[PDB]
DNA sequence: CTGTCCTCTGGC
DNA sequence: GCCAGAGACAGCGAGTCAGCAA
RNA sequence: UGCUGACU
């Protein structure tokens, strides 16, 4: 509620990280690929269409957290 | 006459000590210059200054420039006891040579019923403070410290320190637990602010 | 000393770090009740720092304190009691311990 | 080949 | 107790390929 | 492991 509402490059890359090891353990394609063998083209198709069900928890340092959507979040 | 413009020169250094700290100086004491300051006063006994706080006006401190080089614990009790007997707490004991090395840890012993320090005279020949790199620094109260500590989900350790013994903490006369702020004048950021608890 | 490093580590252990000079011009200005009161006191309040005290500023205390008590308090010295306990002590290379007389 | 320790030793 | 005498003591760029002898 | 060559 008072972290940066954009979605840093870090969490772009371990967020792609995470939706192509998931695609590529037989998981359902939100995206209607087109033709790709490539599950990290496939993830990055889903976060251009902010289809990724996943919950960023960002840590402050004292152990407090706050969880944000992949989808609501501004994705540059 | 050198004496006497030394004399000036920590008595202006002092003033504006006192006024750094918070106490009632008038504008005159802060601009005062030789002629006038020989004009009014010599000695070494009629340069006691007490000064008054802008709130708790009880509250108020006490200069002291011993005659003695070399201060000593008799020295000490002399106007301790001009102090316990006028009803005062604070005390500012300028010393010319220093003070013999038992006397440092009795004006420790000396619990906050009679808060003592001492200043070095060739400390007080300028003011640090006023220095191109010194930045300010600005004692922070009781419930400012608590919102910073709330905002960054701080611990009072877990700061970066400055020491109790610190040329700049010993003039500001800043306690141990307290946090300072200080303004550096950044060529990056233009006025960046840091927070260092005086340990 | 003794006491007061005692009191110091009870403190450090916690993470007060006020507490350390606080003890030591408390003894200064004055043993183990006068010290045990206020560590004790210090140690009840300020509990529930035992995981925040494994910070930097909480162990260069610690260290400092132990090995300043390590280099300075442990020479060979009249024993307080029987004045004449200097059993010296003194070793030789490693492997080699020699108590006199 | 340098600089702090750093633990004596030794004299005072 | 004040601070020289030291006298240990620890540190000293990254990676790679061989051969030869023990 | 060692030691003697050598490469950037
Ligand atoms: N011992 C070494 C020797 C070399 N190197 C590495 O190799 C580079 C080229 O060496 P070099 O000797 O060819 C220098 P260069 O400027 O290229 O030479 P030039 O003037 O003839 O063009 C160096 O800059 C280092 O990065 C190293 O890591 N350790």
């Amino acid at each position: 509620r008072i972290t940066t509402p954009y979605m840093t490059k870090y969490e772009r890359a371990r967020v792609l990280g995470t939706r192509a090891l998931q695609i590529a353990m037989c998981a359902p394609v939100m995206v209607e690929l087109e033709g790709e063998t490539d599950p990290l083209l496939i993830a990055m198709k889903e976060l251009k269409a902010r289809k990724i069900p996943i919950i960023i928890r960002r840590y402050l340092p004292d152990g407090s957290y706050e969880d944000w959507g992949v989808d609501e979040l501004i994705i540059t | 006459e050198e004496e006497t413009y030394r004399l000036w020169k920590i008595r202006k250094t002092i003033m504006q000590l006192c006024h750094d700290r918070g106490y009632l100086v008038t504008q005159d004491e802060l601009d005062q210059t030789l002629e006038e300051f020989k004009a009014q006063s010599p000695r070494r006994t009629d340069l006691t200054v007490l000064v008054a706080h802008n709130d708790d006006p009880t509250d108020q401190m006490f200069v002291f420039f011993p005659e003695e080089p070399k201060v000593g614990i008799k020295t000490i009790k002399v106007y301790c006891q001009r102090m316990q007997e006028e009803n005062i707490t604070r005390a500012l004991i300028v010393v010319q040579q220093g003070m013999t090395p038992s006397a440092k840890q009795s004006l420790v012993d000396m619990a906050p019923k009679y808060i003592l320090e001492q200043f070095l005279q060739q400390e007080l020949l300028i003011n640090i403070t006023e220095h191109e790199l010194v930045p300010e620094h600005v004692v922070m109260t009781k419930e400012e410290v608590t919102e910073l500590l709330a905002r960054y989900k701080l611990r009072e350790n877990q700061l970066p320190r400055i020491q109790a013994g610190d040329p700049v903490a010993r003039y500001f006369g800043i306690k141990r637990g307290q946090v300072v702020k200080i303004i550096r004048p950044s060529e990056t950021a233009g006025r960046y602010i840091t927070y260092r608890l005086v340990q | 000393v003794i006491h007061l490093l005692l009191c110091q580590l009870r403190v450090l252990e916690v993470g007060a770090l006020q507490a350390v000079y606080e003890l030591e011009r408390i003894l200064n200005r004055f043993i183990r009740e006068e010290l045990e009161q206020y560590t004790t006191e210090i140690v009840q309040n300020n509990l529930l720092g035992s995981q925040g005290a494994h910070v930097k500023n909480v162990c260069e205390s610690k260290s400092k304190l132990i090995a300043l008590f390590w280099k300075a308090h442990m020479n060979a010295k009249r024993c307080p009691h029987c004045k004449t306990g200097r059993s010296v002590v003194r070793k030789e290379h490693n492997s080699k311990l020699t108590i006199t007389f």
